Formats: C-alpha cells, structure tokens, sequence
C-alpha cells in the first residue's frame, strides 16, 4: 500500500510534483523523517495570559 | 469437602481423606495416538485394564535427615505385571500416568515435600567427563537418593541436592508439573502426566521419559512421639498404554 | 489479488488496573493453598485500594520468536591458506549448538524446539607475521560445503569431494556482504530435542544423553585456489538465527557453568550469593 | 537495468535483522508437526510461575537447602522482625536466580506487580499472625514494626489456608525500572514482623519454617533484550 | 500478491504506519520471522489443577 | 535477479539524507506518550518571543546588567539622541545573542518584520515623549532628529501604558537578507531621540532607564540551515 | 535511482540457488520435442522397481553370481535357518548396491515399507514351506525359529505360484531413519527358516536356489539430497 | 493481467496406510509370479493387521528436476598471467560432462536427457611463489568465449579470434559475484544421449560410443590485458546446473570406478562386499 | 504479469505462504527451475505387462 504525496516546490512552476513511498520494515522507528508537518502555534509562549487581550484596546485598566 | 478423592483404574481404587487438588500435565489429559500423528503402521495392542491400573512400588522412610529421592519412568515399572510384560515384547510403547504419592503424619508433625515430574531429566556424572552406567540412575522400582555433600564416587551421578543432578537451581523445579505435600494440610499428592516426547512413540527401555523427584524442602520434625520415621509410598497407574512392533521379549 | 490485508490492527496489552475501594467480607483472595501446585492469580486490587490505570505496556519483545530470533555465534575456527599440515588448511565441523555458551543457555530453556534456521557466515583474513611479508595476493574466495550424514568427507583441500554435485555449497568472495541462507526444520523427529534422558542401545548402554540424537552432519570450508607465497590465516564464524519458532516444556535456566560440549556435566554451584543476615537490606 | 542507488547500511550484517534469504535445501519435505503438551509462546508465561525464593541466603550457610527456610520460633520478643529484603528482582541475590530473576536477566527494563506467597510449614497445631509489608522507596528502610505498618501490608493469620499472598504493587515515578537497578530506579523494601507470636501446645516442635515463592502479575512486562551476566566461557567447549 | 500489515508503534502518535511485504522464494523457510504473533496463555503452567479454583472462595475444604 | 544499474550517489552518506533503515531492537515497546505542557513545533515560535536587548553594550561597562539599561535624564539638550543601532539581527552585537539572534545564527537567510518594544522604567511621576525611527539603508545614517523624522517612526508618549512598540517593516530589494549581513544586504538603522524631554516633579530621581525587547513578526522566516559560530571545542569533553 | 540496500547473501554463489539469468544464445530455436518411451519423473519410480539382492554375499565366494543364490537342500535339520539379514537398505552390503540402495545413497533420510520377494528356482517336483519373518529392533536378534515366529511373518508354501512377498512395514519411533543408519535409527532383522522341509521325489536334484528381490512400497520416500560414497577420483579423467 | 493464479494449492503425498483386520479367504495377495517381469503392488495391509495412518510425507525432493538441479563442478584448469609457454596462458576446453565423476554418475542414471543449462564460473587468482614478490597489480579481468563447432580457434592470448563479433563471450572482473548465464537445449537431436552403442561410420568402424555424438564446441578463457611483472595463476572452475529437465529410460547406476573420460571402459568390480556367513547379522 | 503460487511448507503451520515471480528475460531458458511439478507414474517400470493383473487373484493360470 504505497503512499503518494506532494513534493516541496523546486525552481520550476507547478500535476507532475508528487513522490511515492512504501515502508519496508516492521517497526515505525525504521521510517523516514516527518519533514512535512507544518502545524504551528506561537501563543503558549507569546501570550500565556489568563484574560485574552485584543490589540486595539489599552492593556491596563 | 473436595479434600475427599476417589480414583478407579482397572481393578484398583485409591481414596484420600486430606488432599489438595489433582495436577494435570500441562493441562493435558492422557490420550491414545491419533491416526494423523502416527508413523508405525502395525495395529497396536491396548491391553486396557490389564495394564492401565495402580501399581504400588516399595515404600521408603522419611527421616529427620533425609535429603530427597528420584525414580525414572518407565523403568520403575518394568517388573509390574502385564505392563512390564508388554514393555518387553514390544519395540515401541506409549503411555501417560496417574502418580499418587502417599505420606501421612499427624497434626503434631511438620515437614514439606516437593513432588515433581521432570521430563527428560538428563543428569551429570559425579566426576565431569567420566561416564556412568544405567545402574547409577535406575533399576526397577528402587528409589535413588540425593545427597547434601557433593558426590565423589565416579560410578555415580552428581547427587548434590541443590542442583537436582541437572545443573539448575533446585528451587526452580516448580516449572514442571508438581504438587507439595505440606504435613500440616496434605497427606498425598496426585499428578496426571500425559505422554511428552519429540516423537509419537518410543522404546520404553532405552528412554526414560520423565523422572519423579520427591524432595523435602522443609525437614521432617516432631517432638516426644513414639513414631520415628514417616513412610512415603508411591502408587502409579499407566494410562492409555499402547504398544507396537511385537517380537521376542527383551531378556532384561 | 494485488494487495492483501494481513493487518494486525488489534494487538494485545498487559492487564489494566481496576479501581478498588474498601471491603469487609467473608471472601478472602489473599489466603490460598500453594500445595495444589497452583500459582495465585491475585492482583493489587485484591489486597489494597487501587486507582484505575489504563495500561498500554505490551509483551511484544518477550515472545519466543523474538527471544530466540537474533543471530548468535555458534562456532569459530581458523584455516590457513598455506601450511605443511594438511589439516591446518580447512575446517571440518560437526554441526551442533552446544559449544558456545550463550546460545546454548537460551535454547536449553526449552526441552523441545521446532524452527527454520537462518545461517550467516562472517569470514575474515589476516596475513601471518614473519620476516618477509611483501606479496601482492588477489582477492580470496572461500567454499563452504554442507555434508549430510554419510556423504564423502574431504581429506584435503584439493580432493574430489569438493565437486559438490549434490551437497549444497556456497562460494563467497571477500569484500562482500556476509554469506547467508535458510535451512528448513530438518529433524527426523517432530521437534529438535535439547535433552535426551536415555541411551543409544536398547540394552540401556552405549551413548547417554542428547549427543545420541545429534546427527545433523558437517560443515567443511576451504580457500578455493588460494595458495599464497606467505601464509594467510582466515577465521570463519558461524551464526544461527532460529525463525518460525515453536517451543515446548520450559525448564529452569542452567545455573552451573558448562564444562563439556556433549554432556550436561557440571560442578555443584550454590543456589545464590549470600548476605550477612536475613534482615540486611543496606549496601555498605 | 532499472536505475538504483545503494543507501547506507548496504551489505552490513545486523544481528537482529529480519530479511528473507535463499533456502539451501529447495523443496525439503518437513517432518509433520505433532501436538506436544506444554507449548510456550511468551517468556512472561514462565515468569508468571512461582519458584522458591532463597530468602535465608545468609553468610554462615552450612547446608544449601537452609536458604529456602525462613526461621520462626516460640516466645519471640514482641514485634520482632522475621526478615527484610530489598526489591531488586533482577539484581538482589535473594531474587536474581529465581525463575523471575533469570528471565529478567535477559532484559534491561521491567515493569509490573509481583506476588510474594508465603507458606507456613510448621505443624497443624501451631498458630500465629504476621505482618508482611512493602515500603515504597525513601531515604530510610523501616527498622521497626511501627515503621513498617505505615506502608502497604497484609496481616497473615495461620489456619487451614497455609499460604498468604503479599502482592507488591507497581508504585514508581517511571513506567519502567532497570534490571541493573540503581538509586534513581529504587523499588523499596519488603519486611516481615511477628504480629502476635507463634504459640504452640504441648508436644510440638519449638521452631518452624516459612517458605517464600515469587512470580509476576498480569500487568508485568520486560523490555530491551540483552545478554545475561550469569553464563560465560574462556574456551570453546571441547 | 503483496501483504500489507501494521508496524510496531514508534516515537510519534499513530493512517501512515503500515509496511508491505512480498515473498521472493519458493520455500517458506526463506521467509522473514514471525515477530508479530502475540497469542499467549500462562495457565498450562500457573494453574494445571483438574478442578478450577475461583479466587474469592477458600482453597481447601 | 531483476536487472538493475547503480547510479552516482550510490553508497554515499549524505548527512541530510532521508531514508529508511532496519531497526536494531525489533518489536521494542515504546513508553506511552504523555501530554507535557509547552510543546514546540517550529523554531520560529521561539523567535516570536521577546527577549531583553543589550542596547547599552558600551566599552566602559563595569557591571554586566547595565547593558540592558538605556539612560534617560532630566534637562537633556533639545532633540538629543538617546541611542542608535544598526539593523543586523544576526550579526550586530546588540542583537546576536538575544533569542531572535541565536535562532538566526543556525540559518543563513532571513526575511520579515521585527518588533522593538520599549518599556519606560522610571517612576509613575515622570513624563516624556520620544521619537523612535527606522531608516531604510542609504549612504549615510541620520545624525539629527530632523534627519531621523523623515523615515518610519512613532512618537511615544509616557502614561499608564509603559511600553511602546516600534514595528520595523520589511523594506528590501531582495526577498531575503543574509544572517552574515553585508553592504548589499544592508537593513538600515534604528535611532531614538527626545521629542520633548523627561520632566519630573519634586522628590523623584533625576534619571531613569528604558528597556528594549525584540521579537519577530508573523511574516518572519529563516532559510538555509547552518552551524552556529557561537560554540566550539578543542577537545572531546572528558 | 531507486534507493536500495544490499542484504547479507548478496553476490554469493549458493549451489542450490534458483534464480533467472541471461541467455547467451538469444532466440535460439530449440529442436522440437519427441515422445520417447520410458520417461522418469521421480527417482522413487526407480526405487519401486525390483532388483536382485545379493543375499549370499559370503566371504569364501569364488564365483560372483553365487551371491544371488540362497541355498536350500533336502533333509535339512528341523527348524533350520536359511538366512538372516539386517535391515539397513542404504548401509548393509546386502542392499547398498541394489537399485533401492543406490537411490537411497543420494539422500540422508528414508521412510516407508519394503517388499522382499522370494522366488523358488528348483524343479516343479520339489515342495517346501518356509517361515520368513521381520523382527522390529530390540537388544537381541532371533536365534531360533521359535524366536522369529513372534514377529511379523508369512508362511510361504511352494506350488504353481513360485514367488512370495514378505512386506516389511514401517515400524519406527521416528518418521524417518538415516541412510547412514545408527543404533538410534535401528530397523531390525529379516530371517528365514524351514517351516517343514524341502521334500523331493526320485530323480530330481538334491539342492536348489531361492532368489530375493527388493523394492520400495507406495508409502516410501527419501529426504535430504547428498553426494554418494560410491564414486570418486584422484585425477581429472584424461 | 496484473496478478496470475498458477498456485499449486493441491500437492501430492505418499500413500496412506488403511486399517486392516483378520482375513480367511481364497484370495491370496502375497503369492505371485516374478517371471512376468512385474513388481508386486503389495502393501502391509495385504499381509498383516494395520492401523490407519494419515501419511503426509511427500516425494518433492526426489523429482528429476530436483535431483539434477544443483550446480556441480564439471571442469577446472589453470592459466597464467605471464609465462614463456604460449599454452600456459589460456584455457581451451572441449565441452563435455564426462571428466568429473559425480555429475557424470548422476546424468548417466538416464539414457536420454533434455534440459536447459545454467552455467556458473568460479575464477580465483594467486600470486606464484618466488624470490621477489613485491608488485602492485590492478584488478584482473577475464574473458570467457564460447566457440561453436567450426569457428576460428585462438592460438594465443593476443590473437584476432578474441574479437567475438559473433561468438558469445563474458568479460568478468575479480571481486564480483561469479559470472553466470543460461544456454537453451542445443542438441541437433531431440534429446542429449548419455550413451551411444554405435559407430561413426556406416561401415561399423571409426569411433565407437557416446564420444561420437559430442560436438558441443569449446570454451576458451584468457586474462584480458593482464600481463604482470611476476606471474599470477588463475584457476577457473565451471559449474553446470540443468533446469527444465526431462529424462528417459533409466539405467543401473555405475558400479565400477571410471577410468576414461570418453569411454565406458572399466575394470571388473564385485557385486558388493562380503560378510562371514549367510546368517551373520551382528557387527563384531 | 506476475505469477503468484504457493510455497513449500516450513517449520510453522499454514493464508501467508505464497510467493510471487515475474520473468525478466526473452528466452524461456533464462527462467528458474520447475522445482514444483510432482506428477508421477511408476507403472511403465513396475508393471509393463500386456494383460493387467489384480492383486487378489493368482498370477498363473
Ligand atoms: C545441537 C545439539 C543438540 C543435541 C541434541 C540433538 C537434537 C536433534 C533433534 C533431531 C535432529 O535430527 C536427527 C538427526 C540424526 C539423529 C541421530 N540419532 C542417532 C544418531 O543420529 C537423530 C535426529 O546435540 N547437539
Ligand atoms: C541437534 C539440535 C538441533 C538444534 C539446531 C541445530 C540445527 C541447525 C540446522 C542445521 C543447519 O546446518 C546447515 C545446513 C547447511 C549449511 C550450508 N548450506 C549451504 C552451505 O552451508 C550450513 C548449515 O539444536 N539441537
Ligand atoms: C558431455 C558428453 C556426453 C557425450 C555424448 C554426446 C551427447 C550429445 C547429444 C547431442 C548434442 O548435439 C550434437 C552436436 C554434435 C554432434 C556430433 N556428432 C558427430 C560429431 O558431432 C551430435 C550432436 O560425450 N560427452
Ligand atoms: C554431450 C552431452 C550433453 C550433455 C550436457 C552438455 C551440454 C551443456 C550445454 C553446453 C553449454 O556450453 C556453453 C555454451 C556457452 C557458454 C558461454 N557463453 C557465454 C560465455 O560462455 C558456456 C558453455 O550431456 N552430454
Ligand atoms: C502496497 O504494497 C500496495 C501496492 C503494492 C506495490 C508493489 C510493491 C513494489 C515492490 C516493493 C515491495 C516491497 C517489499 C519490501
Ligand atoms: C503479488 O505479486 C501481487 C502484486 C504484484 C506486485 C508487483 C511486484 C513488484 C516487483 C517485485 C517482484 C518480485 C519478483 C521476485
Ligand atoms: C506483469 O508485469 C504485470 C504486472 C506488472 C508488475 C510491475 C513490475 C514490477 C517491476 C519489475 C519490472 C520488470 C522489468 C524487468
């Protein structure tokens, strides 16, 4: 059961850009890297404040 | 109670008023060889009641300083009635067994025996490298005994009890079918051994399928009672015995 | 047809811990009769208050297939490229699993075993030290031949038996991936026996022990046409990896060190090591 | 040919690899299978079986079998300690050579609860109550019954049922402990004390033995296959 | 006829974790190991008693 | 065998390769995952967090902490300059060791806007207005407030809201600039001047400190992974 | 190229391998097949054919053909033994060079029943009854007809039907025996005795010969291909 | 189309043993007439009481394809890298299967054979011993050329014939997997003959025997441009593995040792070995 | 067009035991061996008699 997914864009304008993969080993540790997960959240760090703060309104009182 | 137990094979019946349970092989009840597991083509004999019955071996004495005993099967039964006769006239044999070890004392005695059946109990010589003869391990229903000290006599097997003659830890013999006779609660032990081997049938003289070992883990002790030794008796019944390859009887 | 669904999407875990509260009853789980030859099925919830624990631990690495399924060195020997002694130039090994202690102890934890066998060979060569070592020897090629019981055995590196018209052989050249092949379950019995409490003769005489059932044949190895001006010594190491395994009637692990390759023989060894008293629990 | 490119690892021999390879005996007809009793599928089945623990593995041991006998006697001082052992099933001499310890020694990690079964082997006429406890790790082991009773324990009463099971729960900060246990991976102590005393009527022996069995529970497992420190050699055998 | 089955779980949370296998030899002895059979029964060894014994009830009489 | 033909690259070990390889511990049962707080998924999440900029990293520094304090005083000459810094977030000493600069130093290219937050740390009784500006590159940096006010700027008034944010936009001829910045890749200057002056009532200190924080905006990204110049060794440690 | 990784066994030459390889004579037009009589498909077809057994392979043999003639005579002592042979079809000199023995010698394991056909070659006027028996292994071979008659046997009567077949059944503890037979793999003995005696009328020869043929039954098979000990060389021929 | 179902899910076994009880009849299976040239089809159930046995044994390893299908050494010779004697530098072999005893005996168990042939070559090199051995020779490459009957034969390592514009050749470099290729059934007849009881001339004169039908050509092998300062000796071993085999009219196996490569010639050898008397059944 | 067929049984009880093959060469001589044809007839050799003979009935007259 081959998995087919999109490649990272190259020098040329984008369909021919997809690659195929098949796992050959019984352990997931053997698999290649997860180079393509781009989920991202900076708010645990940039805004850990209990009460949410909208930019337009003043910060204090 | 469940302590009460009655077993009937052939023309013999065994009863016990204070027992534990009945241990059965590796959960496997003895059974005749199936057509899809056989190689030897001749029609076998299944003597039934004549061979599948209880045989009582010579008794032994459990004394304060006893260390342990062993009996090899089927050798131990080679002289027992028609079971022994059938062993002699046939090249191949196969059987399971009901082993009933008896030992009664009193509410004032203390002691505890391990009753185990060790399949393929291959043993080491008293002096490494020195071969011993069959007589060093089995001879009819004669009980063989282990020793505390390490054995020096090269004509013997390494009898030091803590290694059970096999080079392993005696306290680990519990992975084999076993039962304990703790004088405080039991009075006997019953183990049903099915046929266990790497081939469907085998010659009964040449191969000792399993060895029965009775080992005192807690020494026999008592106070000012007039009774001194406590006898231990072994009664065993072959089960589903069948033989193939009839010919002249083997001299011994 | 094309794809097949042998997916094991439902794998086994270790038992969960059930929440358990106070109790006051006639039902008593912690008291038993060890005499029955029964091991108690008690769990913490039977004797104390437990919280619920969803346990995801799995016994995957302890299956017999996994425990036995790693290649282990079962033998090693040297053979020279050139020597005055005919026997120093080839190896003749009676196949068995009793000479290398580690593999032996593992297999011996079971009485009977049934499996296919993967065999891998590691062969390395070194130039023997000497006064004049300058030479330019081409790459070496080795031949490993299996001789089933009864087949003609080679008496020297250059004898006819090495033709292998029927025995299986492997020709391997240095610098390459180690040689390997599979052998199926070849016993004449229904399972291999690690122990045999018996004799070879009906008389109850002859050989005693497992050695009487060992007749798997030999492995013979030589250099192909490798005679060099100055001697080179090759060492062959043979690895066994059982696969598609089944095991019956488990035994206590070997406690005493091994003394002989073909017998159970041992020297009495104490149960375990000692401590000063029955209450000592510190280290210093 | 189909264009290919070898990656690292090519030609290596990894001992724990799992590939296919040609069969040297093509079409060999295997001997038919036979249903032999006692098949084992997982080593944990073995570790789940009781084996006798050499609890009395003391220095002055004359007779090897004495190691399996825990001494218990009449007129023992009140609250006296019967024994004490440290929970390192794969490392401590009390456990390392039992069935459970031997299996553990082929692995590097372990996790789960254990069953310590105690069986009284005195006469039917003797009586007694014992407090058996388990103390999770801390800087100091219990030195008194008062200290011990604050941890996980069971009070054993002798009667028709000769055996009692202390089940030591898995209480740990990590999911697994090391077989080659260290301080970080400390498991604690198991101790036994007289709850009342062993009382006896006239005409019965003055002292008796208690035996200890050990096995794993159904939540027990091992990880990380490794060679055992218990077997070695200086030469090929023969 | 390729067989497709699940892999042993890795460092990351689980679908992309399945591998594919095809046998190349005529003898089953040539096949890879059965690393994934987890059938297991400890009762032949832990409880070989003829009469079944429930934990709650006493052992003797 | 299937006919194949090895192509260039066969057998090589490329550090950034991405292939599968056999597992040495077949069937190892991984410890279950646990939901630990603070998971990071992209290094940009870190670069988006403010860190204190050592703006006052002057030569005569006696006390290290002084580097974080920008001096501001009463009766300052009209239109006086408070500070001036050059925009090379990965190269200039003012930024190179901040969170943002450290992340940048593991890459060779960067692009995006930046937030420079200034916080007044004097007493509640002090007042003041400052002009903070950004000057896109050109042959000469601003030398006077008059020069500075022609570029991108904000006029900061001190009140309840102690902090003010100068957001320096991405104004460049190229999509990306180099971390190891050069003239071609020049980014400009950020300067601060007194708009009015810091006025104070009786009984308050005569001078105060201003602090500067820096972080990346949501249009910021880095490219070309590289080793950092900030760590080295002459020997293996131990 | 497609990423690949060589596994152990790569480049080796295993004699019993089974791979495809390029044809050096592309498109060679093979000579048409022709239906020649006597096609063989399995070597067991050959082993199933009778060949004359040299039963009388005794020491003092002057004339080679005598080996095939088993002597039988008038006025033989009652219950006299005619011959005795041990069942090792691949090892014993009586069988090793017969069709069956030769086929067995290219294998290491064997299993199945055998047919021993005896043909009386005296005149039509002679009469006689013989007891032919098979004794499964045991510590001692039969020394007397009384001993022999307890095993598997047939009582052969001479008449129009000149031949008699003793079919020795497969009675063994193992599924297969070794061709290079040993004690563990022992098969037993086949012996022949006078049941009555060879009686003759006036004017007929006083002694006659019996011949023995051997072949495999339909339950017979061999395993484990191996080279035969029966052929060798010191030099290339020519 | 994609996948194909040539699955042999129904494979042949050896005959089962049927249960058989007592009998008393006029029907007599054990008595026959060997004179008819018929081998009796008797089984144990015909002459004794048998139990039922479900027999799973199979004759898979004894098919002719399997018996003949293993590579066997059929020839070996040496050729030097440098020598004064032109003929010592290349090999010229008239293809045949009669020089190596093991393969010969196997093929000769059948009168006619028809099969395709897999040929594998094992070539190894060694530096000749001498007083001065220091040199640094690059890897060696060999050429193996097949010359069908009548083609130009090379007279020296460097002659024009080695151009192989039409004859098939293999160029192989040391250190690599042994060279191999398949040849189809190339006889001018419908089957290869292992024996030929006849002459070459119609006169009943000329050559006698199988050698008259052997005209498969030659194999020629040389080093490519391998002249080394100090001589190196290469040894080539050629292996034959018949495949897709058919065999007709089986014969008794060769009893007497072989004496000649191209003739049946032998020295009388006794039927078998002897024992003291017709009743001797013991070993000592 | 791949051919899929059953393997020769191994140490373990039998579906996962089938292998797949694809021919890569233009000549049938290049193909692997016919290790799996078990057709067999011993009667050309064991009983080449014109008149068929049933075991139960006598051989002569
Ligand atoms: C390795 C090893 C372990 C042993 C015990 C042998 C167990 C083998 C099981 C069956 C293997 O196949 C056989 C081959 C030949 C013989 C044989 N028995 C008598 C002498 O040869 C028996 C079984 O000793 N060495
Ligand atoms: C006895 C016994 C059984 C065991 C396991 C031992 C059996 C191992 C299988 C035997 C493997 O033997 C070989 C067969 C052939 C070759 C070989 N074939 C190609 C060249 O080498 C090598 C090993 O444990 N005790
Ligand atoms: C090997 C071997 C075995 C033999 C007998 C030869 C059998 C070959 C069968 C047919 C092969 O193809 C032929 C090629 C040439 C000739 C030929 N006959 C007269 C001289 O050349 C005949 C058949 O001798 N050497
Ligand atoms: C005669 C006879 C027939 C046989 C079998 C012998 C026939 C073997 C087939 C002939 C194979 O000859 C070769 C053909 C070409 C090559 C070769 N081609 C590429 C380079 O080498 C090698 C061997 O048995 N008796
Ligand atoms: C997934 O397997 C479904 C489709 C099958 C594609 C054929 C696989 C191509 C050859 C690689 C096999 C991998 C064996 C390690
Ligand atoms: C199974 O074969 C059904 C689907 C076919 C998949 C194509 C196989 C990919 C190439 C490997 C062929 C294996 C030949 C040894
Ligand atoms: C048969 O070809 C039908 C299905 C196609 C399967 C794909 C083949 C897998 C790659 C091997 C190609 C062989 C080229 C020599």
């Amino acid at each position: 059961g081959a998995q087919v997914s999109t490649q990272k864009t190259g020098a040329h304008e984008t369909s021919i850009i997809h690659y195929t993969n098949i796992n050959y080993y019984k352990d997931a540790a053997s698999n290649s890297a997860n180079r393509q997960d781009f989920t991202q959240d900076p708010s645990k760090f940039t805004e850990p404040v209990k009460d949410v703060m909208i930019k337009s309104l003043p910060a204090l009182n | 109670s469940d302590r009460v137990r009655s077993i009937t094979l052939g023309n013999s019946t065994i009863t016990t008023q204070e027992c534990a349970n009945v241990v059965v092989g590796y959960g496997r009840w003895p059974t005749y060889l199936r057509d899809d597991e056989a190689t030897a083509e001749d029609q076998p004999t299944q003597p039934d009641v004549a061979t599948c019955r209880f045989y009582t071996l010579d008794s032994i004495k459990w004394e304060k300083g006893s260390v342990g005993w062993w009996w090899k099967f089927p050798e131990a039964l080679s002289d027992m009635g028609l079971f022994g006769q059938n062993m002699q006239y046939h090249y191949l044999g196969r059987a399971g067994y009901t082993i009933h070890v008896q030992c009664n004392a009193s509410k004032f005695h203390q002691g505890c025996l391990l009753v185990v059946c060790v399949p393929e109990a291959e043993m080491g010589g008293a002096v490494v490298g020195q071969a011993f003869s069959a007589t060093a391990m089995a001879n009819g229903d004669k009980a063989y005994e282990f020793t505390s000290a390490t054995q020096s006599d090269q004509t013997k097997v390494q009898t030091a009890i803590h290694n059970a003659g096999m080079g392993v830890g005696v306290g680990n013999l519990t992975i084999y079918p076993h039962q304990w006779i703790n004088l405080r609660t039991n009075n006997s032990a019953t183990i049903v051994m099915p046929y266990i081997n790497s081939v469907p049938m085998d010659n009964m003289f040449r191969h000792y399928n399993f060895t029965l070992m009775v080992i005192p883990f807690v020494k026999l002790d008592y106070a000012d009672t007039a009774s001194t030794y406590v006898p231990i008796t072994v009664t065993v019944a072959p089960m589903c015995a069948e033989y193939n390859g009839l010919r002249l009887a083997q001299a011994q | 047809g094309d794809v097949e669904e042998a997916i094991e999407r439902a794998v086994v875990h270790v038992a969960d811990t059930m929440r358990s509260g106070p109790s006051n009853s006639a039902s008593v789980p912690a008291l038993t009769a060890v005499e029955t030859g029964h091991t108690s099925q008690v769990t913490p919830s039977d004797t104390m208050q437990t919280r619920h624990v969803k346990n995801y631990h799995s016994r995957s690495e302890s299956t017999v297939e996994n425990f036995l399924g790693r290649s282990a060195c079962v033998y090693m020997e040297e053979y020279k490229t050139t020597d005055n002694d005919v026997n120093k130039k080839f190896v003749a090994w009676p196949i068995n699993t009793k000479q290398m202690v580690q593999m032996r102890r593992k297999l011996e934890m079971f009485t009977y075993l049934r499996f296919d066998m993967e065999v891998t060979f590691v062969i390395t060569s070194r130039q023997d030290p000497g006064t004049t070592l300058a030479q330019d020897m081409p790459v070496l090629t080795h031949q490993i031949m299996y001789v089933p019981p009864g087949g003609p055995i080679p008496a020297k590196v250059d004898d006819y038996a090495w033709q292998t018209s029927t025995n299986p052989s492997i020709f391997w050249t240095e610098g390459n991936a180690p040689a390997r092949m599979s052998i199926p379950f070849i016993s004449i019995g229904n399972a291999y026996s690690n122990f045999y409490d018996g004799w070879s003769n009906f008389d109850q005489r002859g050989s005693y022990g497992y050695n009487t059932l060992n007749n798997l044949g030999h492995i013979y190895v030589r250099h192909v046409s490798g005679s060099s001006p100055h001697p080179i010594t090759s060492t062959i190491r043979v690895y066994f990896k059982p696969k598609h395994t089944r095991a019956w009637v488990p035994r206590p692990p070997r406690l005493c060190q091994y003394k002989k390759a073909f017998s159970v023989d041992f020297t009495p060894t104490p149960i375990t090591d000692t401590r000063k008293d029955i209450n000592t629990v510190t280290t210093v | 040919g189909l264009p290919t490119m070898n990656t690292p690892g090519s030609t290596q021999f990894l001992t724990s690899d799992d590939f296919q390879s040609p069969c040297a005996l093509p079409q060999f007809d295997v001997t038919p299978s036979m249903n032999i009793p006692g098949e084992v599928k997982n080593l944990m089945e073995i570790a789940e079986v009781d084996s006798v623990v050499p609890v009395n593995n003391v220095q002055d041991t004359t007779d090897q079998m004495e190691m399996f006998r825990i001494p218990v006697t009449i007129n023992a001082p009140l609250q006296q300690q019967v024994f004490g052992l440290r929970l390192q099933p794969g490392l401590d001499s009390v456990f390392k050579h039992t069935l459970l310890g031997e299996i553990l020694n082929y692995y590097a990690h372990w996790s789960g609860s254990m069953k310590l079964t105690f069986v009284f082997c005195g006469s039917a006429m003797a009586t007694g109550k014992f407090l058996i406890a388990y103390s999770p790790p801390g800087a100091n082991p219990p030195k008194t019954r008062k200290d011990a009773m604050l941890g996980t324990h069971i009070i054993w009463d002798i009667g028709l049922q000769s055996s009692c099971v202390l089940c030591v729960p898995w209480i740990s900060q990590t999911h697994y402990r090391l077989v080659q246990q260290d301080e970080y991976t400390s498991a604690g102590y198991v101790t036994c004390w007289y709850q009342t005393g062993m009382i006896v009527p006239p005409g019965t022996p003055n002292s008796s033995s208690i035996m200890c069995f050990a096995s794993a529970c159904n939540d027990f497992s091992v990880r990380m296959l490794r060679d055992t420190p218990f077997i070695s050699q200086d030469n090929k055998l023969q």
